[PDB]
This record gives structure tokens, C-alpha cells and sequence, in this order.
């Protein structure tokens, strides 16, 4: 089975540089890309950038040029990472992240099937709505996002305390161990998730995405 | 002549003018070709057994005792052979082409030269 | 009036399919001497004359990112990258403890060394007699230890030297379809590589396609046919590369200055080991220029493409790789036998707002190489005599873009193109393999 | 349809209905299928040939010029066909099958054609 | 009979007496055969193929309704095979053996099979 | 007196196998199908041209 | 182990002399081995 095994999380000081690292297992590494995504609480999640396990290409985003370095070990399949001039603003829940499709052939990186635990460091468009969502259980949830864009868009959940989960992907199409529940909706720039029938499970807070972006997130709470 | 596979963007009838053209031309690294080749002449006589199996053997055209079932897209003659690509026609009748094959090699020659059988005896 | 069936035999019907696709080479090649060149030799010759037809009034789909045939050309080198090595001088005891020292210049430090002057100890032909015997290597191909040093390659894998027979230069390929199979081939000035192709034409064998290893520039690439082409499987994803090909291509020259000495020391018995000696003449490093004018305008010409889908009013901006294994963030390729990692800081440093002399690019040389990520099989390139020089075509790049925008609504490319099999993608763009299947029934009022 | 080699048991009149039938289907270890499936196709030749030469090619049944001699086991046509299967027939005549093969492919179709030689000249 | 290519230096109607007879029979080291007798094979094919694109199909011999141009060494019917070896006569025809195959295959079974097409239709 | 293989500055050695046997053995080459094996039968065929 | 002799040994603590990555330096390493393994000598 896939899984990527992160390092643990630590306190740093600002000015400081921080390393983590992420073994994958359960499939061929030098098949597709690895991804770096950090989640600040209450703010839209952040893209830092991908590395191919081939020959160590990497991809950052603009905020992290010259201070992010990736690399990574083929031998022990581990993914290394690296911040420089840490401030304030650098705190967050670090993951790394595999997307679900990925074969010798072909891949599509966005679509996050596979996390990381996750390490907490602290150091000291696309519009989704509602912000909040109070249901009792056996209501409808419908989350919305408008894009500007298109192109396949995918819903996670996260549950408090623990790793975000692929929902949906393509806009329409579930994930693996997810129920009949959970439905995809499209209309224009408009995109709905759909949660029937509630439960303790379901509640927390989902985000919807389209490659490196995310909403702003919608949590559903009992 | 238009060369092999010539009139694919014809209709039928005006691809029928160019049926015989596209039979006709039909230490590693030097195994690539080999065991291609070899695929090749099974791809083929996999079709000249289904032709031969068939009241057919004789190869381009043959005729058969089959009644057209009208489920299997229901066209008019002129409909067909004046108004549809051999591409845009298998595509349709890709659905029923395992069905019809059944009733060509065992309704027919299997009953047909039986007939004759009971004539031998 | 009631219709009867009938079967035809030899119909234009083919469906999309996967194959064994056999070679083809032009009668030159074979006839050139090449002693070994790959392993053309088992190859079929190419038809003297060739044969093409154009299918009137056919439309079909083509998908350059979907294609079997760039990963069967991929597996195809890869193979034989193995079987021009396997028996060819194996180099185990060549991971002996190296004495080495800078060489004979004077520097100021900031040269800082590069060419190492190793000595060590070697096994001769005979078992009992040792053999203190002195090299030439580069500083990318040895490490220290704890001067003492030692080749790079000893906790990666093990070491094979690659024959003096054989040459690596590209020579034109041709990749042919076997019986009951056929090739398509999409003729159109502006086919943007996916989807439904207008004037659509039959082969038997793709053009001459030289398997030209390279990264981030694709050197002696091959051009487009009006304004320049952009290709991406997802231009939304900046996690897919995108393959830029030119229409004009950009002259570049590339040279080796350091005129080096070959020396033929006997491992033995029947194995011999080439070192480089001493050179003679000038320490300088090796370099590539490209003209200044001709760039200018082949990046002018390209970003007025790329606003075509980032929007018509944005900014595009050029900077170097961002980090990586040598190999990728440097320009990779080969000319006369040695490889060569170049310095593109020099290409890919501009900005791009509201749409007389060469460009000199530092260059690395590597002799111990690992390329396609091969596990178990490294390869060290003998040194070559005489000045080496090589001039190529610049036709095209592999590009990618930075994520998480947003904001700025602007777009910055960097060079990439780590995985190889893009490299085959820019040129298998406009053929795919289909397979006929010549049995067609069809109804007519035809009974016996 | 009794499905392949079905009316084995039967009498040969009665596996005469399911000739159709056993027609239409007939790094190392990878070797092991390619060495076969060429002798298949060489065996599946050989007797397309055998069948071409005499006066036959059309497949399943036909007729020849050559009478039954009697020291080929001397059976009746209600003894043979309704008393009998093949593997108990080809039992017996195995002894002359190499003999009639002689008599179908040069007797027959080197002299029958010929006939037509003398009407072309 | 005189076995394979038995009537080779005979005239042509005298070879003709021996048409069948030539038909009929046609680790490394162990590749060696294998090569070879896939080749043989394609070889038989290639010629089964052209023997059924024509008016023949049926082997050995068959009609055609193309008249023999006085350019291609005009001799008389009785100067041909009564005074003539196949050898000696592929040897003057080879020169329009490519020019003949091209008026067999595509002016007669693409025209004369499309003629019933007309009467299907 | 030292001496060493004359083969050192040459190649390698391999050793031929005991088991194995270098004795000549009657070999027959023939030719697959479709094609023959032509055999000249005169009495004095010096080796070159047409053969009665 | 603690044993009284009955266990007869059966693994062996094994020492050994090996070659490294590098042609010049020994590898004084040990391993582990099953008495049906080894055998051994005078
Ligand atoms: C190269 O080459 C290549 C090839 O070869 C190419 O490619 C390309 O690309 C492009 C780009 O990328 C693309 O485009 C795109 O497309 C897409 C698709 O298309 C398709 O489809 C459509 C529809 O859609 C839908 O449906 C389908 C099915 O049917 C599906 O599949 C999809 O997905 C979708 O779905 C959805 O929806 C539905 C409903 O509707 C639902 O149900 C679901 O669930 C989901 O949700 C169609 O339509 C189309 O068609 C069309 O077109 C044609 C031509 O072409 C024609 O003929 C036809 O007829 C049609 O038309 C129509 O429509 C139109 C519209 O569209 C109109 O206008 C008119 O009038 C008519 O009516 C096809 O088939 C699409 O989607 C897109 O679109 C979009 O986008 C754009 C931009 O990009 C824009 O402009 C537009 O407008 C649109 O937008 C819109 O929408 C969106 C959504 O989608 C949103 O977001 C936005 O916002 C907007 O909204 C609006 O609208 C809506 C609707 O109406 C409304 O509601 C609202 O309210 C608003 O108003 C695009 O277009 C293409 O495709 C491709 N191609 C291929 C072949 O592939 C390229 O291009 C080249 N290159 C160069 C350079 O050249
Ligand atoms: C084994 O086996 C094998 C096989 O199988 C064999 O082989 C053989 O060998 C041999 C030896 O080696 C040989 O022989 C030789 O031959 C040669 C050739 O022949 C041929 O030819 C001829 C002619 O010649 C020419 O021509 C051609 C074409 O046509 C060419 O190719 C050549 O090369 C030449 O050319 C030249 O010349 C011309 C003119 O003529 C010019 O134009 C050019 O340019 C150049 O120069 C012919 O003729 C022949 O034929 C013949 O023969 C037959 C039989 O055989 C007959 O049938 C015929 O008919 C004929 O005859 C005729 O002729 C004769 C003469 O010849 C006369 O006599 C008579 O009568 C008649 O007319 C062929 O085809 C040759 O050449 C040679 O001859 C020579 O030599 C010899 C010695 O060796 C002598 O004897 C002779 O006589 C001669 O001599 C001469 O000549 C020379 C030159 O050549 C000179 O040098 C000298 O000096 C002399 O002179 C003279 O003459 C001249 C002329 O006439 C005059 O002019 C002057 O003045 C003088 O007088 C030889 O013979 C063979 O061939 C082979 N074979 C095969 C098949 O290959 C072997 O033998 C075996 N072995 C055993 C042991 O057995
Ligand atoms: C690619 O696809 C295009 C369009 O789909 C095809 O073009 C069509 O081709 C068909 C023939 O297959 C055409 O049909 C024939 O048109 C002939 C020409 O029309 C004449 O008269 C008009 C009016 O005066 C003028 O344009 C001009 O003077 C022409 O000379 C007619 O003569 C034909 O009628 C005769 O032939 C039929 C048999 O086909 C007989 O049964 C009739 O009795 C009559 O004698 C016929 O109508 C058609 O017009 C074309 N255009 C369309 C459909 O828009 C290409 O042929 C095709 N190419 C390939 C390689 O597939
Ligand atoms: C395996 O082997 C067994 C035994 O060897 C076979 O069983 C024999 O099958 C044959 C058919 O091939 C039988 O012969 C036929 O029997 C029919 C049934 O008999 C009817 O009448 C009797 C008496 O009332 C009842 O048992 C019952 O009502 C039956 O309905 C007859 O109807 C047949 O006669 C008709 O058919 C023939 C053509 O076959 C015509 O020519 C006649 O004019 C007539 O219309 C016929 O007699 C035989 O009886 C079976 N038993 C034996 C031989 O002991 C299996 O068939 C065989 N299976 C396989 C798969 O090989
Ligand atoms: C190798 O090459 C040689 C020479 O080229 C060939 O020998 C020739 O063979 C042909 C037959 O193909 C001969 O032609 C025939 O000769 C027969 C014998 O002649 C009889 O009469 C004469 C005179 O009395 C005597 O020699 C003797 O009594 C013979 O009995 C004729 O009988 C033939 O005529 C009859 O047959 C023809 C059909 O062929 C009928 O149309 C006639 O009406 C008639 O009934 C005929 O003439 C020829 O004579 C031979 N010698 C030559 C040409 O010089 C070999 O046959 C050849 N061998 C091989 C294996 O290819
Ligand atoms: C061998 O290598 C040594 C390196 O140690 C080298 O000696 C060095 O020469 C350079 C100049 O070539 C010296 O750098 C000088 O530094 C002083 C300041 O301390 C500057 O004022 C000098 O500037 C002048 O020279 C420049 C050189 O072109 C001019 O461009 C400029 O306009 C001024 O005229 C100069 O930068 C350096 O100090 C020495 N170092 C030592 C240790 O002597 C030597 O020349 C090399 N010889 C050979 C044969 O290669
Ligand atoms: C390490 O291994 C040593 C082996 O030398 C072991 O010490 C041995 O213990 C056994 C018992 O466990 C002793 O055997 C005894 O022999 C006397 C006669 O001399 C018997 O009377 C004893 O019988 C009693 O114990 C039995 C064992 O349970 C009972 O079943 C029985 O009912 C009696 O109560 C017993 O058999 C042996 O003499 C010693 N040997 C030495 C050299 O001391 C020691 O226990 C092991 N320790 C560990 C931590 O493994
Ligand atoms: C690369 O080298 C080629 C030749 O090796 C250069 O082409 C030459 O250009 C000069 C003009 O400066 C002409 O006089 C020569 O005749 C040209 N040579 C040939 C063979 O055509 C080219 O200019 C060089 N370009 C760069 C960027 O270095
Ligand atoms: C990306 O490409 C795939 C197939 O190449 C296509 O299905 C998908 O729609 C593309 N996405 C966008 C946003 O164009
Ligand atoms: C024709 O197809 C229909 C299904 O649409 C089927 O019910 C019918 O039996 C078919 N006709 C024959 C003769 O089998
Ligand atoms: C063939 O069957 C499939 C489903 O089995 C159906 O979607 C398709 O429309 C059918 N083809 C035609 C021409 O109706
Ligand atoms: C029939 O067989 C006998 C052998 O028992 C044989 O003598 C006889 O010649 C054969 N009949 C014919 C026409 O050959
Ligand atoms: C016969 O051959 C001549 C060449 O000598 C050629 O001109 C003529 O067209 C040919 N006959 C036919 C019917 O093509």
C-alpha cells in the first residue's frame, strides 16, 4: 500500500532553517513527482513546489525562491526539504503529498489521494463558500467553490487533529473507500459537494482545489 | 488507384472501388522485428480462417444466406453505400459484429455443406 | 428488397492499437564505416523511395501524451545502451585509493582546481606485480574521503568503460510498423498536438528521427513549420512540462579547448584501461556560444506565443533552473564522445513586460555518467584526442512553469525536462499506430 | 453445438454436424509460447496445403475421382457412417492413409487440370 | 513423375505434367532454423496472397481475361511449349514479370468482383 | 628463470571443458522451404561455370 | 547463550576478513551462520 512516512515537528527561531524529510513506500518512487504543501489555520493552503524522483527536477513556487531547496534519495526513497530565514509567517503544518494517478506511463500530479502525517513547525481564484456550516446529523452539507480556470477539480476533508483525505476528485468522481454520501456537482464555474445523510465522520473542515490552489475552506462542525 | 487505405474518408460504395489495395501490402533488437512478423501472419490467417470457416474462402467479396436484423441500425440501401464511411459504419455495428460472426460460421457452412452430406449418403 | 449480408475483405477500417515496431536506416549509414554505432546493424535498410499517402476527407484524433511509441523508442535505446556495454572493459579494480593533486597551472584559487592529478596503484596483466600509474579526472568524477580521493560511482554502483569502437553519435532512425499495421502521420501548418487532425496521410516508415539525448534544450532538435508550436498535456498544470518547438533554428557552438593525451595502461590480460594524460597546450574550460541576435529574436517569438494562453496583457519572466541533480539543471548532452553540462543562466535570465556578438556558456565535463536514472550500470567515457568542436541546432526547449500565482497574474519559466522520454515526445508529436482490420460486413440485396 | 471436439463419441455421420466447430479455434520462457505458436501455424499450413493441391482448397468438404478399393477395410455406407467414429475409422485406415493422400494429389488435380491444359492449348 | 523440378529442362507444356509436385513440399544454432523456416512461410504467403488479389485463388492453375501484348516477346502458342523451358522463358519475361502482376491484381478482381457490386446494389 | 603465459599481453584464457570433444562430425546443411540445394554430378567439374 | 552442552551449538558468531567498496582496505566485518553451513577445518 502507499505510504509516506514524514518526520516528526519542531519549534524553530525566526532567522533559523528547517529540514524535513518523507520515505515513501508501496510503489515504484521514480514513477511521479512529490509535492510540498503547507496548512496555516484559517488561511488558504499553500503550494510550495514538486521534485521528480527521475532525475531531482524540481518546480517551486514564487514566495519560496532561494530560500526552499528539495532533494531527494532514489536509494531509500526519501524526499528531503529545506526553509531558510524562518519568520513568523513560515508557521504552518508541513505535507508531503502523492497524487492518486501515477504509472510508468503517465501521471496527474493534483489529484491527492496520498498524505503525509504532517509536521507542525512553529516559529517564534478560487472562492468557496460558505465559511462555516452548522448541521445536525442526517442533514445535507453543500459545500460550494466557483473557479475561473476549469479544469479537475478535487474536495478533501480533514478531521480535527488528523491528515486531510481525497473526497472527490474530477469534480465528479469519488475516491477510494468513500460512499455513495459523498456526490460532485458542476454548473459553469460552479462546483458543489454534496454530503447526505451526516455523521460524526464527516465533520470538519474540507477544501476544494484545482492543482496548487485551494479555497479558502468550509468547516462543518455537529 | 489511390494507394492503400485510399478511399477510408469515401463512402462504402466508393471504398468498395479500393478493396484490394489494402490486402495487398498486409543478438537482441533484431527480435523486435521477429517477434512482430510473427504477429503479423497470425493477425492474418486469423482472418483467412474466419474467411474460410465462412461461405466465404474465396477472398474480397462473398455472398450469404443471413437476413439483415433491423435492430443492427436500421439503414436504407442508399443510405449506407451513398452516405456513411466504412469507419463511421463499424463503429455502429461494432455492438452486433461478435453476434453476427457467430451466425455466419455455424448457421450457415455448418448446415449449408451438411446439406450436402445428406446427399453424399 | 429485404437486404442480405455480405462480407468484404480489404476495407479501410483500422482502430487504435499498440505493437512491436521494427527500425529503418538509410544505406548510408550502414555504409559508413561506424564500426559500431549502436545497433543499427541488425536494422532493415529504408525504402530507397518513399511512400506516402494522403487519406482525402479523413479526420483523426492524435495524442503525442498518450503514444506508445514514445515509450517503446525510450525502452528500445535503454536496451541498447546496455547491449553496447556489455562486452565491452569492465573497470572494477579501478576504485583503488587516489593520491591526486591540482594540475600543472598558476592560479589564484579561484580556478579552484577542477582537473586532478591522481596516482595510484593498478593490477597489471600479471597477478603478482603491482603498477603506480598516474591519470587525468575531473572533479565531478572523484570525491575525498576523511590529499587521498577516490571515483565518484563507488557507494552508487559498479563501473563499465565503454569501448573505443564504438561512437554514440545520433544517426537517423526509422521506425516502420510490421504487416496488418499502419502508420498515421498528421500533415497540418498549425496541429497544436492533441485531438482531431484535418489533413490526415498513411506511412509505413516515420522520417530519419536522430535519438538526440539532451535536457532542457533540444539540441539538434528539428523545427515547426509557421509560427513556433507549444505543446503541454495540461497548460493549466504547471506540474506538466511544456515542449516549445521553433521554426527557426538558433546556431550554436560548442568546443572543447583542453587538447588531451590518451594512455593505454594494460589492466590486463587481454584488457586495456585509457587515462588521460598530460595536455598540451592552455588550461581553459569548455564553452558554448550562441548568437546574441538569433536568441533575442527566438525568445521574442516564443513569448508571443505564450500569451496567446496566459493571457493577452501579462508578464513573462526567464530565470535559471531552481535546483536539481547536475545532469537536469544544466544543459545535458553529448558532442564527440565526451559530456558536457553547461551553465544556461546566460539563456533563461530576462523579463518580458507587455510583449552584436555570442552568448559564452560555462561548461563542465563529466566522464563518469548515470543518465536515465540506470541502476547498477555506470559508464565512464574515454578521454578523446584533439580539440573537440561541434556546431547544432537549438530547436526547441523543455520549460516549467512556477505554481501557487495567484496574485501577481504573471508567468516565470524555468528550464527543465529531467525525464527523457519528452525528449522522443517532440518528435513522435505527429505519429501514432493503428491496426487494419480488413473484415467488414454489410448489407445489399445479394442472396445465391 | 456441442462445443470443440463435441460429437467425438458420435458416429462420423453425426460428427459430421460439428466440423465447424475444432476448425475455427485451431528473455527465456517467453520463447516457450513463440517456438509453439509457429509450429501451429506450420501445422495448421501443412494441411491447408495438402487440402489446396488436391480437389479440395474449399475447406470443409468436397469431392474427388477415386474409388474405394475394397482391401481398404471393406465396409458398407450404413456400416460407416451410423455404426462408427472417427477415432475408431482413422484406426483402421491409418495403414493406407499414406497411400491415398498419394492417389488425391497426383492422380487428380496434376491430370484433372491438365484436362483444361489440352482445352487451352 | 520425375520428383521435385523433375520437368525443370523441359518445354513448358511438358513442365506442365509436373506442376503439383513442386508445391507440395515447399540457444543459439537453434535459431539458426527458426529464422529460416519463418521466412518459408512468407515466402509461401507472399505467393498465395498475389495467387488470390488475381482471378485464381484456386492454385495450380486459372483463367484471366488480359491479352498478351505482342511487346512482350511475340512468340507463337506452338514455338512456346513445344520449344521452350520455364527457365528459358522467365528469363525474357522478366522484364514485364512487374508491368503484368500490376494489370492482373488491380484492372481485373477490382473491376470484374465490382461488377457484381453493381448487381448488388 | 622466469617465465610467464605467452598469451598475457594478447587476450584472455578460458579453459576448454573436459566433457567437451573437438572431434569433427558429419554435418548436413539444408535449406527451408521454398528453396533447394543444387548438386553438380560430372566427372570433371573443375569448379567454376555451367555444369551438364 | 547459557547452555549446559545438549544445545550442540547449532549458530555460529562468525568472524571474517572482506573486501570494501575500495580495492586496498580489508573489512574486519561478522555475521551469522547456521552450523549446517560451515564446516570446519583441521
Ligand atoms: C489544440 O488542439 C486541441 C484539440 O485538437 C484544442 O483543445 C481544446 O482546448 C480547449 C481549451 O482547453 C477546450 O475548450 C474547452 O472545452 C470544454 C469542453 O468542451 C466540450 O464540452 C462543452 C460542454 O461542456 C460540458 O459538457 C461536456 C459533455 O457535454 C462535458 O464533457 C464537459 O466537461 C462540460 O460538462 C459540464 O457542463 C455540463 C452542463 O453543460 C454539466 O452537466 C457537467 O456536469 C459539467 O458541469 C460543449 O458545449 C463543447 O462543444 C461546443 O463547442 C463546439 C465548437 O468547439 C460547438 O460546435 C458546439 O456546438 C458547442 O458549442 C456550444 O457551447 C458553447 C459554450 O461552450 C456556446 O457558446 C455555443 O453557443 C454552443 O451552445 C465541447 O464539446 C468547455 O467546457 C470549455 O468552455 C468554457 O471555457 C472557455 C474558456 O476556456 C470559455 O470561453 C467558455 O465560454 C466556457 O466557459 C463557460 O463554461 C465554464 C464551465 O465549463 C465556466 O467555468 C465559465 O465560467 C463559462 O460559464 C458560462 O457558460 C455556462 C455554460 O453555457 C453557463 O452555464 C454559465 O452561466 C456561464 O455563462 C472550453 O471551451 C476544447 O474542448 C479542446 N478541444 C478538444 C477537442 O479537446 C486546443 O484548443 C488547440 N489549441 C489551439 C491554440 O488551437
Ligand atoms: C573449368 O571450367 C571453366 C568454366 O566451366 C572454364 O573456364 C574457361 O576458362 C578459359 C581460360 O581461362 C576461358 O577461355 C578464354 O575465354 C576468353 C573469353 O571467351 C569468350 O569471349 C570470346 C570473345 O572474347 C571477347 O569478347 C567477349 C564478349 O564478346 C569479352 O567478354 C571478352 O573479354 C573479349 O573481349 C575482348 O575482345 C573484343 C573483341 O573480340 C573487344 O571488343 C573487347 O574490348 C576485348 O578486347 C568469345 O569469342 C568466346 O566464345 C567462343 O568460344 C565458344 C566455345 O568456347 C564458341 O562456341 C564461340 O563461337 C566462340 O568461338 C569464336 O571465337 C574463337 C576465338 O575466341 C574462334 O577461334 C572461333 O573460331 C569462333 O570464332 C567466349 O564467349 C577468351 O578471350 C580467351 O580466348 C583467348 O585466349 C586463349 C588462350 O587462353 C587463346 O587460345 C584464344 O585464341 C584467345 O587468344 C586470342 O585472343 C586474346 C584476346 O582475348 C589475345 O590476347 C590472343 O593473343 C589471341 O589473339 C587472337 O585472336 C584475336 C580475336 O580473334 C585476334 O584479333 C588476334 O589478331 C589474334 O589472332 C579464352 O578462350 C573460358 O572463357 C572460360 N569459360 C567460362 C565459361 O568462363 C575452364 O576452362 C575449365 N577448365 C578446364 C581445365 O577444363
Ligand atoms: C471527399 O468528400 C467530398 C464531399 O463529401 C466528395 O465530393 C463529392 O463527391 C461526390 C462523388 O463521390 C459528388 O457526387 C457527384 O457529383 C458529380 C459532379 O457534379 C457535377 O455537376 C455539378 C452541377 O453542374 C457541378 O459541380 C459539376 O459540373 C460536376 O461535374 C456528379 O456528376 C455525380 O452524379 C453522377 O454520378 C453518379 C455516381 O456517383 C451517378 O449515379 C449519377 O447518375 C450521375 O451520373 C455525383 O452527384 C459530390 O457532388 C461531391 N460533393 C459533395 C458531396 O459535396 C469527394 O469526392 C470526397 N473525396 C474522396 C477521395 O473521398
Ligand atoms: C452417446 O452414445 C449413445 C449410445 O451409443 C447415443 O445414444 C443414441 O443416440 C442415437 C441418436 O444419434 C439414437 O438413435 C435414435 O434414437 C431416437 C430416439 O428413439 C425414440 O424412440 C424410442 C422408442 O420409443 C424411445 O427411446 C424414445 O421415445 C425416443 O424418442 C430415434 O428417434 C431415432 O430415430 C429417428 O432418427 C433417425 C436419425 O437419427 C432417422 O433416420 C429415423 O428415421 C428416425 O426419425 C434414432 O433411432 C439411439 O437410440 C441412442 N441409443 C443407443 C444407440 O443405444 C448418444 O446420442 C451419444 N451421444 C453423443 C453426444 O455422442
Ligand atoms: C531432354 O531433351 C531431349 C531433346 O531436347 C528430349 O528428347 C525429345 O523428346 C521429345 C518428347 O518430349 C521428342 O518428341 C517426340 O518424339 C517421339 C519419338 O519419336 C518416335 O519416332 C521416331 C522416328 O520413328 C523414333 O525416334 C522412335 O521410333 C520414336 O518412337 C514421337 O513419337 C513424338 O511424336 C508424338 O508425340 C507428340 C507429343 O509430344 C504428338 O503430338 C504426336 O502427334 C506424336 O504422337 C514426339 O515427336 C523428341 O523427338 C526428342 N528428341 C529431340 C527433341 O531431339 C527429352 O525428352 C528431354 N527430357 C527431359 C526429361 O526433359
Ligand atoms: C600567476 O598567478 C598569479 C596569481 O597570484 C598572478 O599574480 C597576480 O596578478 C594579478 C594581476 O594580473 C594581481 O592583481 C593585481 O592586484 C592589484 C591590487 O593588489 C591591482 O592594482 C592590479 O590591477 C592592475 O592589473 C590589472 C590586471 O590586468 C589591470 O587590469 C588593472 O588595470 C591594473 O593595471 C591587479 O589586479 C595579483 O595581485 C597577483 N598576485 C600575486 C600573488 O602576485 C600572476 O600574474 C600569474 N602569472 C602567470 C604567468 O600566469
Ligand atoms: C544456564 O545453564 C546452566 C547449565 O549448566 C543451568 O544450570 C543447571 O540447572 C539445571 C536445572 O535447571 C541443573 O540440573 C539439576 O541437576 C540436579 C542433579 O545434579 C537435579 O537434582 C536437578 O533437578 C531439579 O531441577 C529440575 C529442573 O527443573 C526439576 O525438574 C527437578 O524436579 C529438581 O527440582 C536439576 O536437574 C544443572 O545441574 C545446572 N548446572 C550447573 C552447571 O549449575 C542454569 O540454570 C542456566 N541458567 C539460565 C539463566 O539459563
Ligand atoms: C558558429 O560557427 C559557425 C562556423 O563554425 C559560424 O558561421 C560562420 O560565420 C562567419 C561570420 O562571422 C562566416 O564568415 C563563416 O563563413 C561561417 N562559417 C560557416 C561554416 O558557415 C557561426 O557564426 C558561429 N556562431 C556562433 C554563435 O558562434
Ligand atoms: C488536461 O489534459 C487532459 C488529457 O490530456 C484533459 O482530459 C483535460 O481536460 C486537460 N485539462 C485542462 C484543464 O485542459
Ligand atoms: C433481432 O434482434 C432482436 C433484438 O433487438 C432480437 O430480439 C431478435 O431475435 C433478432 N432477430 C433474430 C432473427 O434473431
Ligand atoms: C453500443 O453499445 C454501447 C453500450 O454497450 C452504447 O453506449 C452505444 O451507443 C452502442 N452503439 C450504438 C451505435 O448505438
Ligand atoms: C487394391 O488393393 C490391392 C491390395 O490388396 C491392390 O493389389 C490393388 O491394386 C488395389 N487396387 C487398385 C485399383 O490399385
Ligand atoms: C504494349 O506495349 C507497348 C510498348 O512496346 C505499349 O506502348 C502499349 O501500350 C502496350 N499495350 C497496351 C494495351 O498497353
Amino acid at each position: 500500500q502507499v505510504r509516506l512516512s514524514q518526520s516528526g515537528g519542531q519549534m524553530k527561531k525566526p532567522g533559523e532553517s528547517m529540514r524535513l524529510s518523507c520515505r515513501a513506500s508501496g510503489y515504484e518512487f521514480l514513477n511521479c513527482p512529490i509535492n510540498w504543501i503547507r496548512l496555516a489555520p484559517g488561511r488558504r493552503p499553500e503550494w510550495m513546489g514538486w521534485l521528480k524522483p527521475r532525475g531531482g527536477a524540481v518546480n517551486y513556487a514564487r514566495k519560496f525562491q532561494g530560500r526552499v531547496t528539495m532533494t531527494r534519495d532514489v536509494y531509500s526513497d526519501t524526499a528531503f526539504l529545506e526553509l531558510r530565514s524562518l519568520t513568523s509567517d513560515d508557521t504552518a503544518v508541513y505535507f508531503c503529498t502523492r497524487g492518486k494517478y501515477c504509472t510508468a506511463r503517465d501521471y496527474y500530479n493534483w489529484d491527492f489521494e496520498h498524505w503525509g502525517r504532517g509536521a507542525p513547525v512553529t516559529v517564534s481564484v478560487l472562492t468557496q463558500s460558505p465559511a462555516t456550516l452548522s448541521l445536525s446529523p442526517g442533514e445535507t452539507a453543500i459545500i460550494s467553490c466557483r473557479t475561473s480556470q476549469s479544469g479537475s477539480l478535487a474536495w478533501y476533508q480533514q478531521r480535527p487533529g488528523q491528515a486531510p483525505r481525497l473526497v472527490i476528485y474530477s469534480g465528479s468522481t469519488r475516491a477510494a473507500g468513500i460512499p455513495d454520501r459523498f456526490s460532485g456537482s458542476r454548473w459553469g464555474a460552479d462546483y458543489n459537494l454534496s454530503i447526505s445523510n451526516l455523521e460524526s465522520g464527516d465533520f470538519g473542515v474540507y477544501y476544494c482545489q484545482q492543482y496548487e490552489f485551494f479555497g479558502q475552506g468550509t468547516k462543518v462542525q455537529v | 488507384f489511390l494507394g492503400f487505405l485510399g478511399a477510408a474518408g469515401s463512402t462504402m460504395g466508393a471504398a468498395s472501388m479500393t478493396l484490394t489495395v489494402q490486402a495487398r501490402n498486409l543478438t537482441v533488437w533484431g527480435i523486435k522485428q521477429l517477434q512482430a512478423r510473427v504477429l503479423a501472419v497470425e493477425r492474418y490467417l486469423r482472418d483467412q480462417q474466419l474467411l474460410g470457416i465462412w461461405g466465404c474462402s474465396g477472398k474480397l467479396i462473398c455472398c450469404t444466406n443471413v437476413p439483415w436484423n433491423s435492430s443492427w441500425s436500421n439503414r436504407n440501401l442508399s443510405e449506407i453505400w451513398d452516405n456513411m464511411t466504412w469507419l463511421q459504419w463499424d463503429k455502429e455495428i461494432s455492438n452486433y459484429t461478435q453476434i453476427i460472426y457467430g451466425l455466419l460460421e455455424e448457421s450457415q457452412n455448418q448446415q449449408e455443406k451438411n446439406e450436402q452430406d445428406l446427399l453424399a449418403l | 428488397e429485404n437486404l442480405w449480408v455480405t462480407v468484404y475483405y480489404g476495407v479501410p477500417v483500422w482502430k487504435d492499437a499498440e505493437t512491436t515496431l521494427f527500425c529503418a536506416s538509410d544505406a548510408k549509414a550502414y555504409e559508413t564505416e561506424k564500426h559500431n554505432v549502436w545497433a543499427t546493424h541488425a536494422c532493415v535498410p529504408t525504402d530507397p523511395n518513399p511512400q506516402e499517402i494522403h487519406l482525402e476527407n479523413v479526420t483523426e484524433e492524435f495524442n503525442m501524451w498518450k503514444n506508445n511509441m514514445v515509450e517503446q523508442m525510450h525502452t528500445d535505446i535503454i536496451s541498447l545502451w546496455d547491449q553496447s556495454l556489455k562486452p565491452c572493459v569492465k573497470l572494477t579494480p579501478l576504485c583503488v585509493t587516489l593520491q591526486c593533486t591540482n594540475v600543472t597551472n598558476n592560479i589564484t584559487d579561484d580556478m579552484r582546481g577542477e582537473l586532478k592529478n591522481c596516482s595510484f596503484n593498478m593490477t597489471t596483466e600479471l597477478r603478482d606485480k603491482k603498477q603506480k600509474v598516474y591519470s587525468l579526472f575531473y572533479r565531478l568524477d572523484v570525491v575525498q574521503i576523511n590529499k587521498e580521493y577516490r571515483l565518484i560511482n563507488c557507494n552508487t554502483s559498479a563501473i563499465t568503460q565503454a569501448c573505443p569502437k564504438v561512437s554514440f553519435e545520433p544517426i537517423p532512425i526509422h521506425y516502420c510498423a510490421p504487416a496488418g499495421f499502419a502508420i498515421l502521420k498528421c500533415k497540418d501548418k498549425k496541429f497544436n498536438g492533441t485531438g482531431p487532425c484535418p489533413s490526415v496521410s498513411t506511412v509505413q516508415c516515420t522520417h530519419g528521427i536522430k535519438p538526440v539525448v539532451s535536457t532542457q534544450l533540444l539540441l539538434n532538435g528539428s523545427l515547426a513549420e509557421e509560427e513556433v508550436m507549444i505543446r503541454s498535456e495540461n497548460i493549466t498544470n504547471n506540474a506538466k512540462n511544456i515542449l516549445v518547438q521553433f521554426n527557426t533554428p538558433v546556431q550554436i557552438n560548442c568546443t572543447r579547448p583542453n587538447n588531451n593525451t590518451r594512455k593505454s595502461i594494460r589492466i590486463g590480460p587481454g584488457q586495456a584501461f585509457y587515462a588521460t594524460g598530460d595536455i598540451i597546450g592552455d588550461i581553459r574550460q569548455a564553452h558554448c556560444n550562441v548568437s546574441k541576435a538569433t536568441w533575442n529574436e527566438t525568445l521574442g517569438k516564443v513569448v508571443k506565443q505564450l500569451r496567446k494562453h496566459f493571457g493577452n496583457n501579462t508578464i513573462i519572466r526567464f530565470a535559471n533552473s531552481s535546483g536539481g541533480d547536475l545532469e537536469v539543471t544544466t544543459h545535458s548532452f553529448n558532442c564527440g564522445g565526451e559530456f558536457f553540462y553547461c551553465n544556461t543562466s546566460g539563456l533563461f535570465n530576462s523579463t518580458w513586460i507587455s510583449n552584436n556578438d555570442s552568448i559564452t556558456l560555462p561548461c563542465r565535463i563529466k566522464q563518469i555518467i548515470n543518465m536515465w536514472q540506470r541502476i547498477g550500470q555506470a559508464m565512464y567515457a574515454p578521454p578523446i584526442q584533439g580539440v573537440i568542436r561541434c556546431v547544432s541546432n537549438i530547436t526547441g526547449l523543455i520549460l516549467t512553469r512556477d505554481g501557487g500565482a495567484n496574485n501577481t497574474s504573471t508567468e516565470t519559466f524555468r528550464p527543465g525536462g529531467g525525464d527523457m522520454r519528452d525528449n522522443w515526445r517532440s518528435e513522435l508529436y505527429k505519429y501514432k499506430v493503428v491496426k487494419i482490420e480488413p473484415l467488414g460486413v454489410a448489407p445489399t440485396r445479394c442472396k445465391r
